[PDB]
Order: C-alpha cells, then sequence, then structure tokens
RNA sequence: GAGUCUAGCUUCAGUUGUUAUCUGAUUGGUAUUGCAUGCCCUGAGUACGUAAGGAAAAGGAAAGGUUAACCGCUAUUUAAACAAAAAA
RNA sequence: CGGCGGCUGUUGACGGUCCAAAGGUAGGAAAAUCCUUGUCGGGUAAUUAUCGUCGUGCGUGAAAGUUGGUCCGACUCUUCACAUGUCGUUUAU
RNA sequence: UUUUUUUUUUUUUUUUUUUUUUUUUUUU
C-alpha cells in the first residue's frame, strides 16, 4: 500500500457501533455466545483489542439480567448461555458478588504489544473484583461511605470537599454540624448475607480461606491438573 | 371545509390503526359507501376538527395489548435467519440450492 | 390491469353480488386463481376478504361463515379467501401490495 | 400515480366500463386527482352512445393524496369522468368525491365529504 | 517571534452608461426593477370594426419541467429493547 | 443419362405465317424463389410486420418429387393470460 | 433510530458566497 489511502477514503466516513466478524450474522452470534460462557468460565481472557472491546457490551447484559431475579430476566439470560458450569457460576459466585454493584463489572487492559505471528494488539478481558485481578476495585455500598468518612476525617481538605456530598449519605450530624462519630451505626443486612432460620466429631472440617479442607488426605491434583492432553500434534510435510 | 362558505364535513368509519405520538399523532379510518372502499388519516391536534364521536366500541384486553409497547421475549431475533442464503457462484456445501437455507437439518 | 375484454364470467359476478350483498365487507378483493391451470378459467377465485362481522370471533367461526355462505351457491371447494378483522388488518400487509386484475365479465 | 398504458374505470352512467390511457401531462408517473388525460374505450354496454376517444379528467386514484391541512385521502379504485364543453357528460356520479377538484362537476356526487 | 478577524488581488456572462441653475420660515428635494416558454383572471367585452370578430401598459396563480438543499409530514427499507430507590 | 419458343390480327373460343424431336401438363403461386411497402378483409389509438384471398407483376414446376385430408413438433412468425426494477428512475440490509 | 425519492423548500446575491498569501525586504 501507501499509507495515503487510509486517510483519502476515510474522511466523512461515520463509525460502525457493531464490529463486524468473520462470517455469516447466525456464526458471528454463535461465536460471541460462545465466547461469552469461555469468558464467564475463565475469569480472564486474552484478546485482541478490538474483540475485546466488542465482547465486553454482552459480558455486562449478562450480569446485569441475571440480578432482576424474574422469570422473564430468566429466559434472558437462559438465552445467552450454552454448558451448565457457566450458569452455575453465574448464579452462584457471580450474583451474590456484584450485590451491590450498579453496573460495570468487567474492563479491557491493553498489553501495548504486537503478536509475534501477526503483528497485532493484545489485550485482557478479567472481571472486577475478582481474586488475582490486575488491579484493585473501588468499594460500594457501606464500603463506600466508610471510605468517604474516613477521608473526611484524615484531612481538612477532605472534608471541605466532600461536604456536599456527605449530607445526601447522612455522615454529617444535622443537630450538631459535623462528621458522624460512630459509622457502624449505618450497618445494614445485605442480600449476600443468609437471613437467620430461626461438636466433638473426629470428621470435624477445617476453617480455610476460599473453602473449607477436609480432615483427610485424597491423592488427587487439583481440578486443573488431572487431565492432561496434548496441545498441538506436529503435522509431518509431504514433499 | 371552508371557512368564508361555512361548508362543514362529517365522515365516518372504523378506527384501524392510531399512530402514537407526541404532537403528529394521527387516527385512519375506513369506511365504504356503495361498495367502494375509502380511507382517511386524521391528526389528533388540529384546529379544523369541530367534533369527534364514538358510535361503538370494543372495550377488551385485546385492544390493550394492541395498545401497548411490546418487548422481544428472547435476544434470538440476532440470529437473522433470513440473512442465511447461498450464493449463486459459490461452492457447493451440501443439498441446498441458490437462495435462502432451511433449518429442519 | 385488464388490457382487453376477457370470455364470460358468471361465478365471478355471482360471487360478487352474494357476498357484497350477506357479508358488507369493506376490503373486498378477487381474481381468477392461474395457480390451479393455466389452461382453466372460471373455475377457481382468490382473494382477500374484511368485514367487521368478524370482530370478536375465532378464526374457525369466521371462516365458517364464509363456507356457509359458499354453499348456498355451490362454490365451497373452489374459492380460497383470505380473511382478517378490521382491527387486526396489519396482517394483512403482504396481502394488498400485490397486483389485483380487473375482470370485465 | 398514474401512468400510460394504464387502465380506468368510468364514474359516469353513459355505459363504458374502463379505458385506457393514451396521454398525460407528466414524466415520473406521478399523476394526480384532477389532471386532464385522453382515454381510449376498450370496451362498451349494447346501449351505449359513447364517443371512440372520450376527454375526461381523473376523479378517483388509488395511491393517497396529500391536503393542505396535513391530512391525506385514499381511495380503491381509479375512475375518470366524460368531459365535453366544459361539462360532463353523464348526469350522475357513482360513489363519492374528493374535495381535491376544481372543476365543478363534483356536486354530482352524492357525499364530497367521504 | 506567535494566535484571531481582516485590507488588496483573484471569481459564470459582460459594461463605463450618474450630480449646470439651486424651496427666502410656505410639512421638501431622482433611489435595491438588467430577465424573456405556454395557459387562466382584473383591466375588457373596452380601443378597433357594417357584422362576425376581438388588443396593450401592471399585477396576481394553478399545472408541467430543471438545479440545489433538507428529514418537520407521507411512502419503501431497516435497527435497537440495560443502571429513578444511599435498604438496592 | 442436358431439358422443353417467335411475329401478328379480332377480354379475344377463332383466323395468318416462321421454326422444332417436343414445343409447361396439372398443382402450388408476393414464394428457402420476384420484390427488402401489389389490391381487399380480420387485430390495435397507428400495422408496410403477419393470416385469409385474388391469380397480373416477375416467374417455379410432377417417383427430378408437385399438391395435401387427419395426426404429429426443441421450426419461423402473429396474437391472448399471471407475475415481474426490462423500464421513466432510481433506493435500504 | 438511520438512508432515499415517491415527500418538503428555494430559484436570490456576482464589488455576492468563499479562500491556501500583510507586500517600503533592491541580492535568506
Amino acid at each position: 500500500g501507501w499509507s495515503k489511502v487510509v486517510n483519502f477514503l476515510n474522511k466523512g466516513v461515520q463509525r460502525r457501533p457493531h464490529r463486524r466478524l468473520p462470517g455469516q450474522p447466525h456464526h458471528q452470534w454463535n461465536m460471541l455466545k460462545t465466547q461469552l460462557d469461555q469468558l464467564v468460565r475463565s475469569d480472564r481472557l486474552e484478546l485482541t483489542l478490538p474483540r475485546a472491546h466488542e465482547l465486553q457490551q454482552y459480558a455486562e447484559e449478562l450480569v446485569h439480567f441475571a440480578k432482576q431475579n424474574t422469570p422473564e430476566s430468566s429466559l434472558i439470560v437462559e438465552s445467552m448461555i450454552f454448558t451448565p458450569a457457566a450458569r452455575r457460576k453465574l448464579f452462584h459466585e457471580l450474583c451474590p458478588l456484584y450485590a451491590n454493584r450498579p453496573f460495570f463489572y468487567t474492563r479491557v487492559v491493553n498489553q501495548h504489544r504486537l503478536r509475534m505471528r501477526d503483528a497485532a494488539p493484545m489485550a485482557y478481558l478479567e472481571f472486577v473484583d475478582r481474586p488475582g485481578e490486575i488491579r484493585p476495585a473501588r468499594p460500594v455500598g457501606f464500603e463506600r461511605k466508610q471510605a468517604i468518612w474516613e477521608e473526611m476525617q484524615a484531612t481538612r481538605r477532605g472534608r471541605r470537599q466532600w461536604w456536599n456530598h456527605a449530607k445526601k449519605l447522612g455522615l454529617i450530624d444535622e443537630e450538631t454540624g459535623d462528621v458522624i462519630s460512630d459509622i457502624n451505626a449505618l450497618r445494614r443486612p445485605s442480600a449476600a448475607e443468609w437471613e437467620e432460620s430461626d461438636s466433638p466429631s473426629p470428621y470435624k472440617m477445617v476453617a480455610a480461606p476460599k473453602r473449607a479442607l477436609e480432615p483427610f488426605f485424597v491423592d488427587l491434583p487439583p481440578p486443573t491438573e488431572r487431565y492432561r492432553k496434548q496441545r498441538y500434534v506436529f503435522k509431518r510435510f509431504r514433499p | 371545509l371552508s371557512r368564508s362558505q361555512q361548508t362543514f364535513a362529517t365522515f365516518q368509519g372504523y378506527c384501524v390503526e392510531v399512530r402514537k405520538k407526541r404532537l403528529n399523532s394521527s387516527f385512519v379510518l375506513r369506511n365504504s359507501y356503495e361498495g367502494i372502499g375509502v380511507e382517511q388519516r386524521i391528526p389528533l391536534y388540529s384546529p379544523r376538527i369541530i367534533s369527534l364521536k364514538v358510535v361503538s366500541s370494543c372495550a377488551s384486553p385485546t385492544q390493550d395489548f394492541l395498545l401497548e409497547r411490546h418487548k422481544p421475549l428472547t435476544r434470538d431475533y440476532r440470529y437473522k435467519w433470513k440473512y442465511n442464503f447461498r450464493g449463486r457462484w459459490s461452492r457447493r456445501i451440501g443439498k441446498h440450492k441458490p437462495g435462502i437455507r432451511s433449518v429442519e437439518k | 390491469a385488464h388490457k382487453f375484454a376477457a370470455p364470460p364470467c358468471p361465478n365471478l359476478l355471482l360471487l360478487r353480488k352474494t357476498i357484497h350483498q350477506r357479508l358488507q365487507p369493506i376490503l373486498f378483493f378477487l381474481k381468477n386463481d392461474v395457480t390451479m391451470g393455466n389452461y382453466v378459467y372460471d373455475q377457481h377465485f382468490k382473494g382477500v376478504l374484511c368485514s367487521p362481522l368478524f370482530e370478536g370471533k375465532s378464526y374457525k367461526e369466521i371462516y365458517a361463515m364464509v363456507d356457509r355462505v359458499l354453499e348456498d351457491i355451490g362454490l365451497s371447494g373452489r374459492v380460497k379467501l383470505y380473511c382478517e378483522p378490521p382491527s387486526l388488518l396489519h396482517k394483512m400487509k403482504y396481502h394488498v401490495r400485490k397486483h389485483w386484475p380487473l375482470e370485465k365479465g | 400515480g398514474l401512468w400510460r398504458q394504464s387502465i380506468v374505470r368510468c364514474a359516469d352512467n353513459t355505459g363504458v366500463i374502463k379505458a385506457c390511457i393514451i396521454g398525460i401531462r407528466n414524466k415520473y408517473g406521478t399523476g394526480k386527482i384532477g389532471a386532464r388525460i385522453r382515454v381510449s374505450v376498450r370496451d362498451k354496454t349494447p346501449e351505449c352512445t359513447a364517443p371512440k376517444m372520450p376527454k375526461g379528467v381523473i376523479v378517483r386514484r388509488r395511491k393517497e393524496t396529500r391536503r393542505k391541512d396535513g391530512s391525506y385521502i385514499k381511495f380503491d379504485e381509479n375512475a375518470f369522468v366524460i368531459i365535453q364543453k366544459n361539462k360532463a357528460r353523464g348526469t350522475k356520479i357513482k360513489g363519492p368525491v374528493p374535495m381535491e377538484i376544481r372543476h365543478n362537476c363534483k356536486t354530482l356526487a352524492r357525499w364530497i365529504f367521504a
């Protein structure tokens, strides 16, 4: 090429909202559908930047419609997954998670590098507020209020800047015109928690950080290490 | 009809369409006279409308269903089955003739 | 529509007179069915019908009246008629756009 | 709208059933209501007395017609009326007649508002 | 030295065609028209003419046709269907 | 086993004369042939295109294969009917 | 919600609309 044609042709051309994909629409939709399930099952995927900016559109809608907990919404959620494992995870680990998160459960990170074999850009599509995340996420709900109160109590500048905002949240005592002293008073029960229903055993489980541990040892690799397979097989040339 | 001439007009017909808008809203009426069918659309907001009356109504949930903006049941519409065709000049892929394909198989 | 005249067509005239006398439709069309045979005339009919009498009734009852009316003249199994209520005239979107010949009789 | 080689009926009671258009003052086939056109008679009744080439004016049009007041008017058929010596040949007009007719022949119609 | 808005030049066709004397306190002294198809109306049944017959100065309007612009209305086609509650 | 015609007189059955083995038979006939508009009739707002017919305008010509009842048709042409962006005049995915 | 004529509007200006270029700098 010439590198000038690109510029000459692009004059007075509108941008496309939805990025084109190789194949018929029926194929494209299938592709995106399957990639959504694969993204749900992993927690981070490595994809090209254009594609990473495209899959995030449905990545948000899936979680947005999964939290309604309605027959109608359930249908739409059903209409966007394939495998049962993704359904299970979405309905048992992600829904409880984003209980207090209004929106924006995903992000895109650019790698600023080119593929060796393709010379193409690369990016990561990782969920927000997940173990081993690239960067930490901000608090929401009562956590946010506590953060804000901390900020306020830290220094004068924070107090001044958050003065207006604090009023709405109720962190300012109207009876004395000062920041609330006790912040735990604004604690409320969240949806994620378990409502109240109202031993000397040797087989008792042991507390541990993600899931408990059994009092017995089982000779078994992790879930991700008990099923091996060759990634790729060479194809001999036929001269 | 004519303000100067003081000529009025009275039309009668059955409602066929009600275009729901803000200011450009209109209603379409259809009738027959001596076997010839006539149709006329009248805007809602017009200064010429002398009077408007209803002779017979059809109050029922069916009318309410038509008088409401419904939402898609599912996101299946994105499939776009009508686009799944075969090129005339394209390679033979199965036993499908040139044109739109079928989903039974 | 029809350039020249056409051979005598008494059944078409009888159907037009009977439908306009009993069903009092508002959008009634008729023509000869060529899909049944090109070398045959005045045997098969096809058209569109719509009358207020079909409001608040199911399709079974709607078509039962048409069949009963056709029985009185002896053209039951020779007319392919599509009928919809006036309120649901939008269902006939893709049935009016088509050409409609003008038989002389 | 209307165009050459078009078959249109007659609203008058002269006896003619239909006629073929021969000419019109248009290029893009957008014939309007009230436009003079030449017709050739194709069929006639056993008791007709119309000429071979009657001259008339478009009365009714299938295509919708826009109004000055933002309304629209539509018909189910295309019919014309014969004109002779600046007057209609017949004595009555079948069906309604639209308002968009400068000619005074519309008075013979039964319902001008319909 | 630098930012903005601009003078001059340039621009479809084409031209050089404009103002003596000067209301005595008396309602004041040229003024954005270059241009042009057909049919209808006022002027007008007037000028003209035994009769038949039948003009112009000016303006006003309904078709057809060309160029350009635009999406308020209509027609064709087509897409979208997601975050008001700090108890969330 | 190549083919088969002149003058002249009354629309003209008939009469004169030259030549020759014999002097186009019948049928078809504006033609796989003359002429790229022969008269009249049917179709269309227009038909010289095409069918029917007349048999003169030039002319073809019988086991050289002529004519053709019925049946038959990947053989020219006239004409009727449905849909149709072939179209005036071009749009959207 | 977008495009289009099959819809709508104009048929005026030409010292006008518009524009890439401040020029007393006679040897960068």
